[PDB]
């Protein structure tokens, strides 16, 4: 079934399987939610990805 | 609302090291049934439990 | 009233993550209790 | 464990150093991709009835989380059945012809 | 009963080894041994030996100084040398590193006991 | 009188002296099981007809 | 009737032993004893003997000292050893530990009674 797939498709599945996991693992929507409170208080909204 | 289910994050992502572990457990589950089943009576039944 | 349930929704958003992270921690506690000779787990 | 067999071998085909927005892939939460997601599941529900997509395929569509995998499953399951119906038309045609023979 | 186990918090957590004691030797036992299983069906172990992963470390044999220098064993006996390679893993049975550290250390005493057995077998027929 | 025949014989099997919650049985009034009760009761009517 | 029964809180709870009293000896009862049941179909038991799992401990027999040192009996007969190995479980008949303890304790005095009988039958023929 990967003969009907495309190269931009296999790169897109791998990108989502990385992103769908770690959003649910770290609970990233809460990390972005604390960052909005600094946005309304400083005017700054910064994150480090390490 | 309260549903806190352990879910697979990427359920359509099965790899080699997941597959070689599942075949190891079914080898252990096959190993058990040859010991417990009195032969030819419940061996077909436990196989229908693990088909 | 929905727009008044937004003013106190930050308190439930942290709380629904403590419910997630405690149940992950409760899950690994049970996995060690599997390998501890307990016949309840069967 | 979080990636597949084909997804882990992408690391070998070169250039993965380069950002994904150089290879045509962007992170997008916008009204275009929610409209494409709501179309692609409505199209699958209209394909579940009329016996065009199996119940094996639609549960893979609900647990896909990417608009291109769930696009390829609609394409893959239509080509399989339309191959099966075309050979079922062929075998029913030659069967009456060998009866005629 | 403490023999190769860590009984804490209402559980029975083992590291894999089986400290086979309280029976006696093969000559002082009316059943000639402890008879842990049926496979050879009379699988008989005595009061001093230690068994890990269906392999037995004998208490009657001794550690040659040739086999003490290489493989770096610690006890005077092959049974007593396996009771010192499990001393870390007895207090931490569920660690990922101790179970890899035990199985790597229980293999060194496994090949050393198999090598020391063939040397006394060769010297006996010679 | 208040128990069945197979319910009477569970006393005959080993270790009934251990809380039913060890054996997988809890008392529960929650919305998960009232949802289960009408899901099994309208499945009965959907199997009564046809 | 107080023999191996705990009549408390309106229920009659027993541990499984059957104290068979009040009848008399086999020669003193006109029906040759206090019959228990139909299975030998006339199963006769007298005033001293007790029953656990359809194995009866005879009060007429005596405890040899070599049969007392091993198996660790306490009574002076076989029934008085089975009337003393059950003193815990007659007051706590629902306990999981007592009915495990009584199960093992009655298997001792059963097999100790058999080895006393096989020693008795071997002595009389020779
Ligand atoms: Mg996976
Ligand atoms: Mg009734």
């Amino acid at each position: 079934d990967y003969y009907t797939y495309e190269w931009q498709d296999i790169r897109e599945v791998r990108a989502n399987e990385l992103l769908n996991h770690y959003i649910k693992e770290y609970d990233i929507p809460l990390i972005f939610n604390n960052g909005f409170m600094d946005a309304m208080t400083c005017g700054e909204e910064i994150y480090q990805c390490d | 609302v309260f549903d806190f289910k352990v879910v697979v994050t990427n359920p359509n992502a099965i790899s080699e090291i997941e597959d070689n572990k599942k075949n190891e457990l079914l080898q252990r589950l096959q190993e058990m049934i040859t010991d417990t089943s009195i032969s030819e009576d419940e061996y077909n039944i436990k196989l229908e439990k693990l088909n | 009233t929905l727009q008044s349930s937004h003013i106190t929704e930050w308190l439930f958003t942290i709380h629904d993550d403590v419910k997630k992270r405690a149940l992950e921690c409760f899950l690994e506690t049970a996995k060690v209790a599997l390998k501890g000779r307990n016949k309840k787990f069967q | 464990y979080i990636l597949s067999d084909t997804s882990t071998r992408v690391m070998e085909i070169d250039g993965d150093e380069f950002a994904e927005a150089d290879y045509g892939l962007v992170v997008d939460n916008s009204n275009g991709t929610q409209e494409l997601q709501q179309k692609l599941d409505t199209l699958a529900q209209a394909a579940l009835q009329t016996q065009t997509l199996s119940f094996s395929t639609i549960t893979k569509l609900y647990t896909s989380s990417s608009l291109a995998e769930k696009q390829r499953l609609i394409e893959k399951d239509e080509k399989q059945i339309r191959e099966r119906q075309a050979q079922a038309q062929k075998e029913q045609l030659e069967a009456q012809q060998q009866i005629a023979a | 009963a403490f023999g190769g186990w860590l009984n804490t918090q209402g559980g029975d957590f083992t590291n894999g080894v089986t400290f086979i004691n309280e029976g006696g030797s093969h000559e002082e036992n009316p059943y000639q041994g402890i008879q842990i299983g049926v496979d050879g069906a009379p699988n008989l172990v005595e009061q001093g030996e230690v068994v890990y992963d269906d392999y037995v470390f004998s208490d009657r044999m001794e550690i040659p100084d040739d086999i003490r220098k290489e493989y770096k064993l610690r006890g005077k006996t092959f049974a007593k040398a396996a009771k010192s390679a499990q001393r870390e893993s007895e207090e931490r049975p569920n660690d990922p590193l101790s179970t890899k550290g035990l199985q790597a250390a229980m293999e060194r005493i496994a090949t050393a006991q198999e090598e020391a057995r063939q040397r006394k077998e060769a010297h006996r027929e010679g």
